[PDB]
């Protein structure tokens, strides 16, 4: 994958953010952005040139499947990879989150390696 | 009852899938081969969303439902 492939990462608590921007640093991606909840990426998504979008469940304004939604029916963007993160599997939530077309989804807290396991399947399915 | 059968597995995906199944339903019946899963389904979730959850991993095609 382009390791200048643009990044949106999306969560309302600034911690969590910084974390998942140095992973991503520790896999080679550098260009990233940031947003703190569903509004808010959907304001910068709107600056166009993203290529992945990594983001939070719960959050405030506009949560995670509903951003996740938005950027699916959009059709200037419904084919941008979005990796869902959550606390806890459980089935309401999965179910949800494949159902509305997420790329993938990951459980927090996780590491550089299941980051990196997630990030290459999802490029290998839509060939990246 | 139905029964789910999931073929051409990669390394590890034998063992993934039946946690992944393991989040969405209590599996009975469960047969684990070096590349494939079959188990019977209680009938508690629809089939579609099995496979919805399952495709985040492996392709359609590897999935197949069927009447035991
Ligand atoms: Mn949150």
């Amino acid at each position: 994958a382009d390791k200048e492939l643009k990044f949106l990462v999306v969560d309302d608590f600034s911690t969590m953010r910084r974390i998942v921007r140095n992973l991503l640093k520790e896999l080679g991606f550098n260009n990233v952005e940031e947003a703190e909840d569903g509004v808010d990426a959907l304001n910068k998504l709107q600056a166009g040139g993203y290529g992945f979008v990594i983001s939070d469940w719960n959050m405030p304004n506009m949560d995670g499947l509903e951003l996740l939604k938005t950027i699916r029916a959009d059709g200037a963007m419904s084919a941008l990879p979005v990796l869902m993160v959550t606390a806890e599997a459980k089935k309401e939530n999965i179910i949800a989150a494949a159902q509305a077309g997420a790329s993938g989804y990951v459980v927090k807290p996780f590491t550089a390696a299941t980051l990196e396991e997630k990030l290459n399947k999802i490029f290998e399915k839509l060939g990246m | 009852a139905r029964r789910i059968i999931l073929s051409r597995l990669k390394a590890g995906e034998v063992d993934l899938l039946e946690e992944e199944l393991g989040h969405l339903t209590t599996l009975t019946d469960v047969v684990k081969g070096a590349d494939s899963l079959s188990a019977i389904l209680p009938g508690d979730i629809a089939e579609d969303d099995i496979t919805a959850v399952l495709c985040f991993v492996i392709e359609a095609d590897q999935i197949t439902f069927e009447t035991v």
